């Protein structure tokens, strides 16, 4: 006979663990050893809550924290400075390549910096004496169309009117001088005056602009409308909560030349720096990060790759304020095959975090990674952040110019240990399908992630942390067979965004 | 043929001929052209172009556009002549022209 | 499941879908006169891919 | 609450074995056995020294 | 030379300065090994490309 | 109507309209620049205008 249904949430106590593994039982190799994020499933829990509720921040490194666990790679066919910077309105954060020279990298940190802003720093401007043509070479240039005249030209200069693209935009004659067709009254704010009071000024006069001068009337800074609608469209955008400008990382070797190239980026105004390496666990990147911290003490630091405990514990005890997780996982990658030396991401994801999360240290999974359940298995396992390289590569902010081969549209995708990156491979040259903008690919990501942690039952990030740690979040197996049922599966034809 | 014989007559009635069909490429363009044309249409050639309706879906590795003919029974439905097919992605015509 | 069981008391109530024992007592308190098992294993589906969530059918 | 970085190294004492297998263990059929050399990977380890040295 | 110098740098990842010291450092427990699942070899290998193109 | 000199029959609003109702407007033109007549009409009495900036950050 049957049991009362009413006796059905009580009954549940009668078994010694709850249904299906802990991640501890998942990942206690054995039987079975050496796996990856397609070998399991997050199991499902309980819903008590719609997915907008979800909060997916994310620890970057010790003392930066994102809305969005998202992180470009940083590599020559995905983030340059329109990657970092979109990346970091939409909540993730860039790591800018150096697949360059340090001259060229540094520009494209400072571009992703000045981006955004709240007082722009040195902003630019035009002298009374130039022409119509000198203002519209300006405006390609930067490019903008918003300056405002000093006598000098110098940013410093006494303020003497402004020119927009309104001022110059049916001007035939092109001889024209500043002087003539600026507008002499502009509404300025005090020097000393703090960031929400000039907003405020800003969004009442209605201008694109408004000027910030001393009491001897020289311009000592600026402010921007579109900044404001900046922050109005990209309400999660990961900013400097002083100077309002978008986070930047950048990627840097460790031998005596890189410290040259990272003073450059430092002052370029760089947040993150990633210490770029098949293999980080060295002397050489060790004495780098020391070399880091007393030099540069305000800058986070990410060390890595690492894939084991005790490379983890040495880089940690070296300073890193953050580790990046992978060897070999990467879609471009070979090291596995060239070097026998790497592990599955799954199993090395969960091993270090396990490690590195005791001692506060955020760790980036990085590599493998090619959708949805990727992120939520790799948070799962531990990780804080996720790094995308081919995920990315092929969208419009990538750096790359759209070829058509075999009726595809394509962008040329290179592990940075090929040969023709570093010009024995690590790496092989490739080329990834088009994707559109992240702009639309970021927030389904996001809305995707949610989704995920709703259906699993936890309300947040760091829930889910906690919730898999205590063993109340279960996982399972996936036999090969599983996985092929848990895919699309047998259909003629078939055909996720848009 | 159908295009010179055709012009060959409706220019002496000062009446311009718009070459429509079979357009792939420039060249066709010019021959059209030099054949009597006044202009060419495209369907095709336009069809996966951003300002082209719909929306885009991806299969075989391709991002495509649903591209049929007015005489599919797709379309007739709101003897088929046309049929349904797809088209890949070229971007916008502010290039592409 | 709880509204419809005293507004339609006749009318029997299939609840899903479920994959795990705790989902399964959970709905069976709630009155489901039967249960839907399966997240993930459809022919046409990809739960498991985008949600990382589901399990093997079996 | 965090431990300090500084201990990290003195922490990896309370861990009984070190992170992955021996070779006994790999090849310690069982449960698995019968493998080949796609079958595993060797983990990295410590680098003090450059490449060209290695004999 | 490839497989010399590739075989070098293997050795440096996994820290050993010799063959003989890598015999050693095998058999002392030293040196780790990690199983490959059907899944750690795809993902270890080239994967999710279009197409693809290690010496000269 | 993309574009036009003399545009005929300009999109107008009331001045009693709420800025609910002008941003719903602006997605369904989808423009902002009305000017604003007594009656609502076309051909009212303009008392004003309403354009982007004065609706972006109230
Ligand atoms: N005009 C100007 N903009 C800057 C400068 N430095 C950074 N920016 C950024 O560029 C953006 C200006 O865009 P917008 O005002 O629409 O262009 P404009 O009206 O032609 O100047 C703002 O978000 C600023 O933060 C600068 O020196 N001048
Ligand atoms: N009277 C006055 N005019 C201004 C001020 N700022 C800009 N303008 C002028 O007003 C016109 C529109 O400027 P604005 O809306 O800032 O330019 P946009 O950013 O290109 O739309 C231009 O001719 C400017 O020179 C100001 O503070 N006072
Ligand atoms: N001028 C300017 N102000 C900003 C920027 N980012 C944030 N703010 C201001 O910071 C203050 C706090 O706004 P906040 O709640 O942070 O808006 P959110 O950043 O969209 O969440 C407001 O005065 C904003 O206008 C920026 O890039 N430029
Ligand atoms: N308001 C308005 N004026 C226009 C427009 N197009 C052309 N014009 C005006 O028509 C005049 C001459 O135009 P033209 O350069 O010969 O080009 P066309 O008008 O396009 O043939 C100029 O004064 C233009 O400003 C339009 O779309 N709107
Ligand atoms: N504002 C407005 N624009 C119209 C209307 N009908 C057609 N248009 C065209 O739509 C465009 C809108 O101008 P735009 O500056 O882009 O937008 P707005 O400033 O928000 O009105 C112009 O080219 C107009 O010629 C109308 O009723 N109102
Ligand atoms: N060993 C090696 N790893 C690479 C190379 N290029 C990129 N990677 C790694 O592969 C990751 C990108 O993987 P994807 O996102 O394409 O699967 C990067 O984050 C980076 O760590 C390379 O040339 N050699
Ligand atoms: N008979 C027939 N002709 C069609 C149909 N659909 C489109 N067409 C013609 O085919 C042309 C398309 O040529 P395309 O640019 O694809 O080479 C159109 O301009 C139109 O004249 C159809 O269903 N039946
Ligand atoms: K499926
Ligand atoms: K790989």
């Amino acid at each position: 006979t049957y049991r009362d249904a009413a006796t059905a949430l009580e009954h549940l106590a009668t078994y010694a663990e709850k249904d299906g593994l802990s991640v501890e039982q998942l990942m206690d190799s054995k039987t079975r050893g050496g796996l990856t994020y397609n070998d399991f499933l997050v199991l499902p829990g309980k819903i008590d809550f719609p997915s907008s509720e979800v909060v997916l921040s994310s620890r970057l490194t010790k003392k930066i924290t994102l809305n969005a666990p998202f992180v470009s790679s940083p590599m020559d066919t995905v983030t340059e400075a329109d990657m970092a910077i979109h990346m970091a309105l939409l909540g993730g954060i860039g790591i800018i390549h150096h697949n360059c020279t340090a001259e060229e990298q540094a520009e494209m940190v400072r571009r992703v910096k000045k981006y955004e802003n709240g007082f722009i720093n040195a902003p630019v401007v035009v002298g009374p004496d130039a022409t119509v043509a000198d203002v519209r070479r300006m405006k390609n240039e930067f490019g903008f169309a918003g300056f405002p005249v000093t006598d000098d030209g110098k940013p410093t200069g006494k303020l003497q009117g402004i020119i927009t693209s309104r001022d110059i935009q049916f001007v035939e004659d092109e001889t024209l001088l500043v002087s003539e067709i600026m507008t002499k009254d502009v509404i300025t704010g005090k020097q000393g005056i703090n960031l929400e009071e000039a907003n405020q000024i800003l969004k009442n006069t209605k201008k694109g602009k408004l000027p910030i001068v001393d009491e001897a009337g020289c311009l000592v800074s600026m402010l921007s409308r579109t900044d404001l609608m900046k922050n109005q469209s990209y309400p999660l955008a990961s900013k400097s909560a002083d100077t309002k400008q978008l986070l930047c990382g950048a990627a840097i070797g460790t031998i005596d030349a890189d410290r040259q190239r990272l003073a450059m980026l430092v002052e370029a105004g760089l947040d993150v720096v990633v210490l770029d390496s098949s293999q980080g666990n060295s002397v050489f990147q060790i004495n780098m990060i020391k070399w880091i911290k007393e030099t540069f003490p305000d800058l986070q630091v990410i060390a890595g790759n690492v894939v084991t405990r005790e490379q983890a514990a040495s880089l940690i005890h070296a300073g890193a304020d953050g580790l990046r997780i992978g060897m070999g996982s990467g879609s471009i990658c070979i090291t596995q095959e060239v070097m026998a030396c790497g592990r599955p991401q799954g199993t090395a994801v969960y091993n270090v975090t396990q490690f590195a999360n005791q001692f506060g240290v955020p760790c980036i999974a990085d590599g493998g990674v090619q959708n949805i359940g990727h992120i939520t298995k790799a948070i799962a396992l531990g990780a804080s952040t996720v790094m995308m390289g081919g995920m990315l590569a092929g969208t419009t902010e990538s750096p790359g110019e759209y070829f058509f081969r075999d009726g595809k549209r394509l962008k040329t995708y290179r592990g940075m240990g090929s040969i023709d990156a570093m010009q024995v491979a690590q790496g092989v040259t490739g080329s990834v399908i088009d994707k559109g903008s992240i702009k639309k690919y970021i927030p389904y990501l996001y809305n995707g992630l949610q989704h995920s942690c709703q259906d699993i039952g936890v309300r947040s990030l760091v829930e889910f942390r906690e919730k898999v740690d205590s063993g109340s979040v279960r996982f399972e197996f996936r036999t090969p067979s599983a996985q092929l049922e848990g895919g699309v599966h047998n259909l003629h034809s078939y055909e996720l965004f848009d | 043929t159908a295009v010179y014989n055709v012009t060959q007559f409706a220019n002496q009635f000062g009446v311009p001929c718009i070459a429509d069909g079979g357009v792939q490429n420039i060249g066709h363009i010019t021959k059209a052209i030099a054949l009597g044309a006044s202009t060419v249409m495209m369907g095709g050639m336009l069809a996966g172009t951003t300002e082209s309706p719909g929306e885009y879906f991806f299969r075989d590795g391709k991002r495509l556009k649903t591209y049929r003919g007015m005489g599919s029974i797709d379309a007739m439905q709101k003897v088929a002549q046309g049929v349904t097919g797809s088209v890949i992605d070229k971007g916008s015509i502010k290039k592409y022209i």
